[PDB]
């Protein structure tokens, strides 16, 4: 399977430089372009520049000709961009796309900001008599007090994802984000399954598996 | 740079409607025009291109047209899962351009919400916090009103909510609302209630409860 695999650090100073990658895999790296784009959330995407895995050329949009310098490394398969002097307006979802823009990665989030990274405490919503419906029971876990955003949160490793919401994060006063994210389960099989939310803030190298007991 | 006008920037449908939004090139793009859809959380997927080819997998629901400078794109038999965010691009000239975007959301009928209430965990209050969550979850329309009450008195400036985006599947929306307080003010207090009004409901529906266990 074609598969392109961006990553990066999230959280870095205004006045900074950083640098995103994108591991592509399953095909040719040398035998397709690579593009770049940039998305600020709720808007528009933008074409920042393209790079040859195979020669070096680069075509970049006027835009960020100065603002980003792509690179490739044909021994690891992966294509680098790396954005300086960095402003808020540079904090956004960066993408990297095949020539043919048919495939896409995930995208890396990159927030600037001169504020120290936090990492979230995981606390469980535990299923209780107050969380029950038609022979549902709701549970989750809240993530709070963290900064920046992203923080990545699934459900018994990715294999529980029905009945599923993550909620998009809230920004209290203190400046810091805190989200919750709920499963709704099966009240009769609560004795007999296990509940484990996985949570993920790379910039603070947070990495917590909290099981969600039911309340006793 | 030439840039493409697409319109409209919001559109309500519901399943099996017909749905159309178009893009206006500034200059010309003879037939170099391609149609993304961005489902939430999600990346950009190539839906057209050529202005009128469909991308491998893409369903015969999806549609392009236009020449020139007027594109369109058209879905027919609106499907729940084909809500999104479209953007068309331009790709004839450097450097690419993409339209504005247009956010496709689905009407459907209306749709209660199941309210559920989550007291703090034993670990937040040793942390010296405690932090109270009311569950709204899958109704239509997406507006509804939260109202915390703590011993029936009417709280206000200390919790925050966010809303779902539209669900894929049954369309619906779930909102989660945060009561947080010093684990002092919450021990201060017994009946911890989250009061919630939707159109689906009659009058308001409260869920509560004490500190037992």
């Amino acid at each position: 399977q074609v598969q392109l695999l961006e990553s990066g650090a999230e959280l870095v100073k205004p006045g900074a430089s950083v640098k995103l990658s994108c591991k592509a895999s399953g095909y040719t790296f040398t035998s397709y372009w690579m593009h770049w784009v940039k998305q600020r959330p709720g808007r528009g995407l933008e074409w920042i520049g393209m790079i040859d895995p195979n020669s070096g050329g680069t075509k970049y949009n006027e835009k960020f000709k100065s603002k980003a310098t792509l690179t490739v490394d044909k021994p690891s398969n992966t294509a680098y961009m790396q954005l300086s002097s960095l402003t808020s307006e540079d904090s956004a979802v960066y993408y990297c796309t095949r020539r043919d823009m048919d495939y896409w990665g995930a995208g890396t989030t990159v927030t600037v900001s001169s504020a120290s990274t936090k990492g979230p405490s995981v606390f469980p919503l535990a299923p209780s008599s107050k969380s029950t419906s038609g022979g549902t029971a709701a549970l989750g876990c809240l993530v709070k007090d963290y900064f920046p955003e992203p923080v990545t949160v699934s459900w018994n490793s990715g294999a529980l994802t029905s009945g599923v919401h993550t909620f998009p994060a809230v920004l209290q006063s203190s400046g810091l984000y805190s989200l919750s994210s709920v499963v709704t389960v099966p009240s009769s099989s609560l004795g007999t399954q296990t509940y484990i939310c996985n949570v993920n803030h790379k910039p603070s190298n947070t990495k917590v598996d909290k099981k969600v007991e039911p309340k006793s | 740079e030439l840039v493409m006008t697409q319109t409209p920037k919001f559109m309500s449908t519901t399943v099996g409607d017909r749905v159309s939004i178009t893009c206006k090139a500034s200059q010309n793009v003879g037939t170099p025009v391609a149609w993304y859809q961005q489902k939430p959380g999600q990346s950009p997927k190539l839906l057209i291109y050529s202005a009128s080819n469909r991308y491998t997998g893409v369903p015969d629901r999806f549609t392009g047209s236009g020449s020139g400078t007027d594109f369109t794109l058209t879905i027919s038999n609106m499907q729940s899962e084909d809500l999104a965010d479209y953007f068309c691009q331009q790709y004839s000239s450097y450097p690419l351009t993409f339209g504005g975007g247009t956010k496709v959301e689905i009407k459907r009928t209306v749709a209660a919400p199941s309210v559920f209430i989550f007291p703090p965990s034993d670990e937040q209050l040793k942390s010296g916090t405690a932090s109270v969550v009311c569950l709204l979850n899958n109704f239509y329309p997406r507006e509804a009103k939260v109202q915390w009450k703590v011993d029936n008195a009417l709280q206000s400036g200390n919790s925050q909510e966010s809303v779902t985006e539209q669900d894929s599947k049954d369309s619906t929306y779930s909102l989660s609302s945060t009561l947080t307080l010093s684990k002092a003010d919450y021990e201060k207090h017994k009946v911890y209630a989250c009061e919630v009004t939707h159109q689906g409901l009659s009058s308001p529906v409260t869920k509560s409860f004490n500190r037992g266990e």
